């Protein structure tokens, strides 16, 4: 209640694939389409992916700048204390990576 | 209990600078409920009851072309006791920039008071 | 896709190789003070969201009190899964545990 | 001009295959302008732009083409265009949603929102909805949510509300299936009006609002459910759906009259409408499960209904009530001793509730319960007395105004006595919610102008 | 010293199994000892 | 935390590791290159530290996700370091391996056979096989014998792990208890001691020049001693078939040693079996890029009315200037023909380059470890680096994770009361009216909650708001009695939406005698200084009232001591 | 939109998809339509139209 | 040495006889981990159906790689691994934080999984100079763009005309160029060359 619930407790996105909570973002969709949750680490720049079979439409997403990506759709939400995000952020400044193993896979 | 607060709108100005803010009201459109607490000079009428959020001061800001308002901050309501105009030396010419407002707070003895 | 199936089958197989049999249970036949509290709270939670209730309310408006009543008559459809420290477990029905 | 513009666009499209995208955008921006700005692309040039785009829509199905398309879907007051030009706009939209059925979502939303407009200004919108619902049945999903999204709020302008229902009715008439979301919207909105009217009991506003809405609904129902339509039609289906929805929303929620009448009134159009709906209420009444409050609310509904209706058989009603009363003999038998047993008379709220309703029904339809002989249907003379002297002592636990009126009337009819039982009662003399629940009668008289007149054929005023 | 031990964990490529009270508070996981000593399952008919 | 927003996914373990410069570049939302943070109109400078790709900032929207300052989680970017730097966190370990290396044959100077004996032992310990690791030492039956020894030790380790897996002693995930961890740590210590204890290389017989350090992460290489240069050329025929030394030289040396000595390193750097099969790379001790944390985590502060820059930005901009300056040194470098340039200008250009590298490396060091930075402009007092942020006072962990600020809880002076129950607490209405407990609305409580909503925020027992099925809240604050009566009549309406059909509304009702709170007096030295009391709301009271029977537990004196009430 | 209340946390095929004859598609449509007789109603209505087309009709 | 190539269509597909089209209807068994709301504790199968399965009907689903037509043989996997697959009393583990259950289920999905290259037949419902609009199985949208129609085909005011001067009508046979799936409803891009 008191060190989580009646305090912070705010769902966050993880990539089930790389186990990060820092490399997810909302996609920016074309008008009419719905936004989805994607991992910047696990996805290819669109060009580079073409340069190596056909690529399905649901597998492409875009950011605000406009770059297109392929993949990185293995995300969910987990309940974590917010301060965890801060710690993970500081650690990555120091070159350190936390990798959360999430279930179900 | 008595508390004295000093309102000094020369706090920002960089030393003998042009004066941006003057006590009083501007001619733009401002609340009007303000005159319940404040006299024409932008200072509060003596005796006024004042609770958290009320105006205790009104000045016109030049850089904003608006009339602004220092508000009362204690969660305990009070009455205005003395309002002192602290003029400046260095020979007159200077207009009002510093004021002291003394609040009076009632203390009826309560549960939890020590004797 | 073919191999997630395999992964699941392995998970489910091992999970069935740990759970101890009922006729092979070895922990206390008494409900623990912890088990009781959680059983009450959780059943109360389900009552607050329109779980079918197995007893007469008789004017009660506190879902915790309703749970307590259900507990008293042994009509709480919950099961406690007790974990031994190696992760294997014993399932005990709320009705079968001696309550005090 | 005429042919110069044909070039301008034809160039623009070439320029688009090259990705320059400037020429198009210049055009798009020109069509996107407001209905007011004189500088918005004129009809003749628009005729051209449109017919050229329609002729090879695939030239545009690109990221570069998006903005142009968006600008034409968002063309202000297109329904206000000209015939010939209107036709080219329609053909374009038709063509567009065919290949990339992705814009139909955007087009229909705007269409539905135009339902606030008169019975005429929407024809084109419905024509289009009917068309594409048929060819793209999968769309019904998101377009249903549109029905939700764009409903006007109760606060919003009356013309908005009255329009958005006028359109929904029009929609109903070419997309029979979608039905549910619509009916959910109307119901959800009417409950808002009824609830608010009660609580409040500006107000002059809600009156004429809620008045304009109900009078509409009921006249459409007077038409739409019809004997012809009941044997071979969707009037019967509509009736069933409506009844279920109505009961459920009405079945539940607490203390307000202004919508439940819709059922009071449609009911009494035809004998069977009365029958089946009434049997549904009977099914409600005596289910074992139902909230001590649901069974009591239904019983109030039941009693109020029988009393007030007009398109009744005397006899389909009375016999069922008599059976319920025999239902009564069982209740007391399987419970007084449950009476002399541990507990209070509150254990039997539900009994009194139903007995009230039946007594109340007898007050208003008394003069009816005497058959040709001058004998009483259901042996009411012998029956009432038995309950009155029972151990439940109904007279003590039921209402304070019905029990009185029943006394008066029953005594007058030599049916049952009671002034001494009352004397004895006030000599011997969560509880509030119950008194509250027993005071509300969902079919006590209505307020308001037209509906009243319409109900007259179906209503018995106290007079 | 946080950074020293962190340093040790990284160089071991350690996995935090999340069993200690401290670790679970860090990640927001329900505590083990006490309540976290049994599972609840629902008996479902049909 | 909301009981109607359940979470399906669950974190079950955390793995520690190192970000590679490849990962970072790929995930990055923007490469940051401008030291300057704002322009004359207070907008983020593009490519600067507040660049909008790193997240919404003030009234601007995030350029990466499009969300505003409230819903935008922030995104990381990166700085490109023009020259490799030692990661200050792992500088001591780098030092150990560097010193242990043979700069000639590129193995560790410790004899291969011994190193293999450690690899065998550590590998066994990954599976918790402590007895076996001692038995490994029991193995004996010049370079021909040794490879058979190595080989038979190797076949023992395999046979032991195989046997251990077949019975119930291990999994492929290993076995890791305290006794195992103790044996492991000893061995690694013993191994490192033996690494640094060798002079001449046991494997090729050469001498490598000795390496020396700073406390500021600089590495010096001491050239060879006389006897040692003599010894080295004697071995010259067999091989035929002080100064600052740049971080790039060091990395090349370790890169090769890590390839050759990969086997042992595979177990020195993994306490569990390395299922992932990733190589152990020297790069892990270095870094070419820096991760710029999201913007939301790099905002200015206001000290009353005056606004102060963010200290982490002050440090990052120093990295930025040095960076531009080195990119210029690098431009003049090859921008001047050698023919015209001089062994005379060659020396000076190098002098300037060394200077730049050293001071940027110092500014980086000072961050993740200010205690490694050169004290600035003698005065000012240092600006905290990341280490100091995590370790300020009791430190982030203790001050904001093991303990936190709470909410809803109240505090008051306590007063005695003999007229409440020994298990109650007398709650002043001033609290009772502000506390919230959610109520879900049901058939069994619709009467009660109707009344609460009608009563409103200010008449007890009332309510302050309603949660709708779509999660939205409606305030009862500004409302008239009629508006409230209306909302009270729609508390239990059916669902007009399939997605929320499983939910019911919630009424945020005022305190109630039915309720339980948690009372606390500090210091809390045993559990009875934090107990549950039944609530009893008392009109006209301004303090918490507590029966005497509880003083013992709380160690309470009624001398103006205060308690906390948690709801 | 999608929550844990209306959307599976994860879905996995356990086998390779097996192709089905027309006679099977028809037997399945038959029973699935019958068993499911507001959103679901208007949907089986549409499925009913598709099974009609499979059989060649209007 | 690296396998992102585990997004490769592992559901091949052929054509037909006595016919010429492809058969894209397929039956795939799945496992799915789903929530069970407390209101359904007495009707768990009903609840899994109304919460999770029903919303999948006639929508594209990324995992089966097609449109889900429907489902058969739903089964809950008892959290009690000791019970017989028979019994109608089963265990569903309850979330620590919430009253919701989560169980695994097995069910069978019927999926329309068309893929580029396939040969389909459509019922013509619209003809502009820009595209031909068809309806496959009287349910799913198709569209042949103006320049996927062979060059000698002509148009009039309207309606198309073929290589030999005779108008086309009703059933038309085309090959799949691309399948657009992200819009409100699925739409097929078809070609005639
Ligand atoms: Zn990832
Ligand atoms: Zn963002
Ligand atoms: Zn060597």
């Amino acid at each position: 209640d008191r060190l989580l619930n009646s305090s912070d407790y705010t769902q966050a996105s993880v990539c089930r694939e790389c186990g990060s909570i820092l490399t997810t973002q909302q996609s920016v969709p074309r008008i009419g389409s719905i936004s989805t949750v994607c991992c910047r680490r696990c996805s290819m720049r669109f060009e580079d992916a073409k340069k190596l079979i056909f690529i399905d439409d649901s597998q492409i997403w875009e950011d605000g700048q406009g770059n297109k990506f392929v993949g990185g759709n293995e995300t969910t939400t987990v309940a974590i204390p917010f301060v965890l995000k801060y710690l993970d952020s500081e650690l990555s400044a120091m070159g350190i990576r936390l990798r959360y193993n999430v279930e179900p896979k | 209990m008595y508390k004295t607060e000093k309102v000094d709108l020369a706090l920002n100005r960089n030393r003998g600078d042009p004066i941006t803010q003057h006590f009083g009201f501007g001619n733009d459109e401002w609340p009007k409920e303000w005159l319940e607490k404040l006299d024409e000079d932008g200072l509060p009428y003596i005796g006024t009851y004042v609770e958290e959020g009320d105006p205790i001061c009104a000045y016109f800001d030049d850089t904003l072309n608006k009339t602004k308002i220092k508000t009362y901050h204690s969660s305990e309501p009070a009455y205005i006791e003395e309002v002192n105009l602290i003029g400046d030396e260095s020979n007159k010419f200077q207009e009002l920039q510093t004021v002291s407002i003394k609040y009076r707070i009632r203390r009826t003895p309560q549960i939890g008071d020590k004797f | 896709p073919e191999d997630f199936q395999q992964h699941e089958q392995i998970r489910r197989k091992t999970l069935k190789e740990k759970a101890i049999p009922k006729d092979q249970r070895a922990t206390t036949p008494y409900m623990t003070k912890y088990e009781r509290a959680r059983i009450l709270g959780t059943r109360a939670l389900q009552i607050s969201m329109n779980a079918p209730v197995f007893v007469d309310l008789e004017g009660e408006t506190d879902p915790l009190r309703i749970a307590m009543k259900e507990l008293a008559e042994k009509k709480i459809p919950l099961v406690i899964r007790r974990y031994l420290p190696d992760g294997s477990f014993e399932d005990w029905s709320v009705e079968e545990l001696i309550v005090d | 001009s005429a042919a110069m513009y044909s070039r301008f666009v034809k160039s623009a499209l070439d320029d688009l295959d090259k990705n320059d995208s400037t020429q198009i955008g210049i055009i798009a921006n020109q069509v996107a302008l407001p209905s007011k700005n004189p500088e918005r692309i004129n009809d003749k040039n628009l005729n051209i732009l449109l017919d050229i785009l329609s002729s090879n829509i695939n030239r545009i199905e690109s990221s570069r083409g998006t903005f142009l398309i968006q600008s034409i879907i968002n063309f202000e007051k297109w329904w206000e265009l000209p015939p010939h030009t209107l036709s080219k706009y329609i053909y374009f939209i038709k063509i567009l949603c065919s290949s990339i059925p992705k814009w139909w979502q955007d087009v229909s939303m705007i269409l539905v929102s135009c339902f606030i407009l008169p019975i005429k200004q929407t024809v084109c919108h419905h024509d289009m909805l009917k068309y594409f619902l048929r060819m793209i049945p999968s769309s019904m999903g998101f377009i249903d949510t549109y029905l939700a999204k764009f409903f006007p709020n109760k606060n919003d302008t009356r013309r908005k509300l009255v329009n958005y229902t006028s359109n929904l009715l029009k929609l109903r008439g070419y997309c029979s299936e979608l039905g549910f979301q619509i009916w959910s919207l109307l119901i959800e909105k009417i409950i808002s009006i009824d609830v608010e009217l009660q609580n409040e009991l500006g107000i002059k506003e809600l009156s004429t609002k809620l008045d304009s809405i109900l009078t509409l609904v009921s006249t459409h129902v007077e038409e739409q459910v019809t004997p012809e339509s009941l044997e071979s039609g969707e009037g019967v289906g509509v009736f069933n759906t409506l009844t279920t929805l109505f009961k459920t929303h009405v079945l539940p929620t607490y203390y307000t009259r202004s919508i439940q009448y819709i059922m009071f009134h449609v009911s009494q159009q035809q004998l069977e409408l009365m029958d089946s709906f009434l049997v549904t209420l009977i099914d409600i009444s005596f289910a074992v499960n139902e909230a001590a409050e649901k069974k009591i609310k239904s019983l109030q509904y039941l009693g109020s209904y029988i009393a007030r209706a007009k398109k009744l058989s005397r006899t389909q009603i009375i016999f069922v009530a008599s059976y319920l009363t025999s239902w009564l003999n069982r209740y007391v038998i399987e419970r007084e001793e449950e009476v002399d047993q541990r507990g209070g008379m509150e254990r039997f709220k539900h009994f009194y509730a139903a007995f009230q309703a039946l007594c109340y029904i007898f007050c208003f339809r008394h003069n009816i319960f005497r058959d040709t002989d001058g004998n009483w249907e259901c042996e009411l003379d012998k029956f009432f007395q038995r309950m009155v002297i029972s151990k439940f002592n109904p007279l003590k636990f039921c209402n304070e105004n019905v029990m009185l009126m029943f006394a008066r009337i029953a005594q007058q009819e030599s049916v049952a006595y009671c002034f001494s039982i009352i004397e004895n009662n006030n000599n011997e003399r969560t509880r509030q919610q119950f008194i509250d629940l027993q005071s509300y009668f969902p079919y006590d008289p209505l307020f308001l102008k037209n509906y009243k007149i319409l109900m007259k054929e179906y209503y018995i005023e106290w007079s | 010293t946080t950074c020293q031990f962190l340093t040790k964990a990284v160089l071991d490529n350690e996995r935090e199994q999340l069993d200690s009270p401290s670790a679970r508070i860090v990640v927001g996981k329900l505590n083990n000892v006490g309540t976290g000593s049994f599972d609840v399952l629902a008996k479902v008919p049909n | 935390m909301d009981i109607s927003k359940p979470v399906g996914s669950e974190i079950t373990s955390v793995d520690f590791g190192i970000l590679t410069a490849k990962e970072i570049r790929n995930l990055s939302a923007k490469q940051i290159t401008n030291p300057t943070v704002l322009d004359n109109l207070g907008h983020p400078v593009s490519g600067g530290l507040y660049d909008l790709a790193l997240g919404a900032f003030l009234r601007n929207l995030c350029s990466t996700c499009g969300l505003d300052e409230k819903f935008c989680p922030g995104h990381q970017g990166h700085i490109e370091l023009p020259v490799p730097c030692y990661n200050p966190l792992f500088f001591n370990q780098l030092y150990i391996y560097l010193r242990a290396s043979c700069l000639f044959c590129h193995h560790f100077r410790l004899k291969s056979v011994e190193v293999h004996r450690y690899a065998c032992k550590l590998r066994l310990l990954q599976y918790g096989l402590i007895d076996e690791s001692y038995k490994l030492d029991e193995i004996t039956l010049s370079s021909t014998l040794l490879n058979e020894l190595k080989s038979k030790r190797s076949e023992y380790v395999d046979m032991a792990i195989a046997k251990a897996l077949s019975d119930g002693r291990t999994t492929e995930r290993g076995s890791f208890t305290a006794t195992v961890n103790d044996e492991r740590k000893k061995l690694v210590h013993e191994f490192h001691k033996k690494l640094l204890s060798r002079g001449k290389c046991d494997n090729c017989g050469m001498f490598s020049p000795k390496f020396r350090k700073d406390g500021f992460t600089k590495i010096f290489e001491t050239a060879l001693n006389e006897k040692q240069i003599t010894n080295n050329r004697v071995k010259g025929f067999i091989r035929q078939d002080s100064t600052y030394i740049l971080s790039t030289e060091v990395k090349n040396i370790l890169d090769t040693v890590f390839r050759k000595e990969q086997c042992v390193l595979q177990y020195v750097f993994h306490s569990r079996p390395n299922l992932s099969r990733k190589l152990v790379k020297a790069d892990s001790f270095f870094m070419d890029v820096l991760v710029v944390p999201p913007t939301r985590f790099r905002l200015p502060s206001k000290l009353g009315e005056e606004v102060h820059e963010n200290s982490q930005n002050q440090l990052l901009s120093k990295v930025l200037t040095t960076s531009l300056l080195i990119r210029d040194l690098n431009d003049d470098l090859s921008k001047l023909q050698k023919d015209k340039v001089s062994l005379e200008d060659r020396r000076v250009i190098f002098s300037r380059l060394m200077n730049a590298f050293v001071t940027i490396q110092n500014d980086v060091n000072a961050f993740i470890d200010s205690t490694k930075a050169q004290g600035r402009t003698s005065g000012k007092v240092p600006i905290p680096g990341v280490k100091q942020a995590l370790e300020k006072k009791e430190g982030l962990f203790r001050k904001h994770m093991m303990g936190k600020r709470v909410n809803y809880a109240a505090r008051s002076v306590i007063s005695p009361d003999p007229n409440i129950e020994t298990n109650e607490i007398g709650v002043p209405p001033v609290f009772a009216v502000k506390l919230t407990y959610p109520e879900p609305v049901t058939a069994y409580n619709i009467a009660e909650l109707r009344q609460a909503v009608i009563n409103g925020p200010d008449k007890w027992p009332g309510a302050t708001q309603i949660q709708n099925e779509d999660g939205s809240l409606v305030s009862l604050i500004g409302m008239s009695v009629e508006q409230r009566k209306a909302l009270a009549n729609q508390l239990l309406t059916p669902s007009s939406n399939v997605s929320t059909h499983t939910l019911n509304k919630k009424v945020y009702r005022h305190i109630k005698n039915r309720d339980v709170v948690l009372m606390n007096r500090q210091p809390t030295l045993h559990k009875a200084s934090m107990m549950g009391h039944k609530v009893r709301v008392l009109p006209n009271e301004k303090t918490l009232r507590l029966h005497y029977a509880n003083t013992g537990a709380y160690n309470a004196d009624f001398d103006g001591d205060e308690m906390n009430m948690h709801f | 939109t999608a929550t844990t209340l209306n959307t599976p946390v994860v879905i996995h095929a356990t086998q390779l998809p097996q192709h089905v004859s027309t006679d099977e598609v028809l037997q399945f449509l038959e029973s699935f339509i019958d068993e499911k007789e507001t959103n679901l109603s208007s949907s089986i209505s549409q499925l009913k139209r598709i099974q009609r087309d499979f059989k060649g009709l209007p | 040495a690296r396998f992102i190539k585990k997004h490769k269509k592992q559901v091949t597909n052929p054509i037909d006889e006595k016919n010429g089209t492809s058969n894209c209807i397929v039956r795939v068994p799945i496992a799915l981990y789903v929530s069970l709301a407390p209101m359904y504790l007495e009707n768990p199968l009903q609840g899994v159906m109304k919460q999770h399965l029903n919303p999948l009907v006639m929508k594209y689903n990324n995992k089966v790689g097609g449109v889900v037509l429907g489902y058969e043989g739903l089964k809950i996997l008892d959290a009690d691994p000791l019970s017989k697959e028979d019994t109608s009393e089963k265990l569903i583990k309850i979330t620590p934080d919430t009253p919701f259950g989560f169980t695994w289920c097995h069910v069978n999905l019927y999926v329309w999984q068309p893929q580029v290259g396939d040969v389909l037949e459509g019922y013509i419902f619209i003809q502009s100079a820009s595209h031909i609009g068809l309806l496959i199985h009287d349910a799913f949208n198709a569209s042949i763009k103006k320049n996927n129609i062979p060059v000698d085909w002509t148009f009039v005011h309207g309606h198309w005309v073929d290589s030999n001067g005779e108008p086309i009508d009703g059933k038309l046979r085309f090959t799949v160029r691309n399948v657009h799936t992200t819009g409100r409803v699925v739409s097929v891009d078809g070609t005639l060359i």
